RNA sequence: AGUGGAGCCUGCGGCUUAAUUUGCACCCGGCCCGGACACGGACAGGAUUGACAGAUUGAUAGC
């Protein structure tokens, strides 16, 4: 995937898809008020 | 505190390196600062400078020419 | 008389899945 | 770490030689007796701005 | 350009304007959002059903927010059509068809807090000849100061068209007895420029000498890092 | 006439990231080579050069 290797089974229903779909190259994005006292 | 009259004065040391030769209860020879009884144009309210300590000059101690006893 | 106490007297992931893919 | 001594006191430092003689290395006065004085070891890391 | 510049607030906010007001999706969102910041900025007693005064309720948008928070309130409005559609929305708090500049008719020390969302910028423009902007603002602020329990904060969200507007509002408030300031949340941000008037009711010597000699016009050594530096200790 | 409202696209911030380059530059892995001078070591008992085949490797290769 650019950095590491991901191991995958080859299932019979995996027939129509590329190999690169099964190793995602990016990680998902996972992303206190003033009150005056005087 | 001066010996011959018991008066207290505040005396100047040429740098902080020379002050390490001075300890409490050392006999010190003191002169005036240099403008004839007037204080310093830089340090407010000091008129005296240390000349000798333990019968050796601060110039001889600061230049390694002589050592002082204790 | 003082005492000679110099010190204190008081005492779910598949096998081949990488950590990235996980 | 040393027993309390009230100043003034003179400070002689000696290093023991192999032949048994003590060689004099220092000279001075006992400044103070307090553990509140802290020593600060400093480490400098160096980097190259490539 | 501005709703305020149109003219008399009542004549501007007619039945047509009122219908379009509640139909506007932005109006709903921005007003509830501003009322949230208003109730937060004013430091109401925490975990306490408060008694606020809606100086500019209009459609009862800010009012409905206070009802949801459990804070009972009284509305005040110059637009009859807007108050009709506010009572058609069935808001919990009571309403009253009156003028802010004229004066709030409540016992001194009755409301613990006051919510005013976009309504005080209309008092700085004399729509009639008798209308006096300074006097109208002052009278309103003085009445509010008294009506409000001495100590409770009266948050006042405003939309100034210039500095003169803000200047007038602030002077007429500070001289009426209102103390505090103004919290401009997100001041640089323009779409979030929210002005809330929170108003509670209770070697250098050698350098100078060388410049002296330079102005006198004689030859002066060039100024370097060795200008004033002690050469040595002196014995 | 609009924009500021809504959906989409894009530019600066910010957030995630190995990198999301910057006022193919970025990231993850694998090759190639990198002084003489002085002094002290090993060196014809042998210093050192080239090499088939197999393998490691994402792949092959006396690198
Ligand atoms: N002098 C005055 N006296 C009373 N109400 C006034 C006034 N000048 C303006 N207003 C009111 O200011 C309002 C502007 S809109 C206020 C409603 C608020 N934005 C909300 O929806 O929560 C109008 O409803 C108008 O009646």
């Amino acid at each position: 995937n650019g950095k590491t290797f991901n191991q995958v089974e080859i299932k019979p229903e995996m027939i129509g898809h590329y190999l690169g779909e099964f190793s995602i190259t990016y990680k998902p994005v996972k992303h206190s008020r003033f009150i005056p006292l005087k | 505190q001066l010996i011959k009259n018991g008066k207290k004065i505040t005396a100047f040391v040429p740098n902080d390196g020379c002050l390490n030769f001075i300890e409490e209860n050392d006999e010190v020879l003191v002169a005036g600062f240099g403008r004839k009884g007037h204080a310093v144009g830089d340090i407010p309210g000091v008129r005296f400078k240390v000349v000798k300590v333990a019968n050796v000059s601060l110039l001889a101690l600061y230049k390694g020419k002589k050592e002082r006893p204790r | 008389e003082s005492l000679q106490a110099e010190v204190i007297p008081d005492p779910k992931v598949p096998k081949g899945t990488s950590s990235y893919q996980a | 770490y040393a027993p309390i001594t009230f100043p003034p006191a003179s400070v002689l430092l000696f290093k023991q030689k192999s032949n048994g003689m003590h060689s004099l290395i220092a000279t001075g006065h006992l400044m103070s007796v307090d553990p509140d004085r802290m020593v600060i070891k400093r480490v400098v890391l160096s980097g190259h701005p490539f | 350009r501005r709703p305020e510049h149109g003219g008399p607030p009542e004549l501007f906010y007619d039945e047509t304007e009122a219908r379009k007001y509640v139909r506007n999706s932005r109006m709903i969102d921005i007003q509830t959002r501003m009322a949230g910041r208003a109730l937060e900025l004013l430091y109401l007693p925490e975990n306490k059903p408060c008694y606020l005064l809606d100086i500019g309720c209009g459609t009862g948008l800010s009012g409905s927010y206070l009802s949801d928070e459990g804070h009972y309130w009284v509305g005040l409005d110059i637009s009859p059509a807007m108050l009709d559609e506010a009572v058609d929305r069935e808001i919990e708090g009571d309403l009253l068809l009156g003028d802010m500049g004229q004066g709030i008719p409540f016992k001194p020390g009755t409301f613990d807090g006051c919510i005013s969302i976009s309504a005080v910028q209309w008092l700085c423009n004399a729509n009639k000849k008798s209308e006096n902007p300074a006097k109208r603002l002052y009278c309103f602020f003085a009445s509010l100061f008294s009506v409000l329990v001495r100590g409770s904060r009266a948050v006042l969200q405003l939309y100034p068209e210039n500095s003169e507007q803000l200047e007038l509002i602030t002077t007429q408030a500070t001289k009426a007895g209102f103390s505090g300031g103004m919290v401009v949340d997100y001041p640089n941000s323009a779409k979030a420029k929210k002005f809330y008037l929170c108003l509670f009711s209770g070697r250098a010597w050698v350098l100078e000498k060388k410049e002296r000699h330079r102005r006198q016009g004689r030859e002066v050594r060039p100024d370097t890092q060795y200008t004033g530096r002690k050469r040595k200790p002196r014995f």
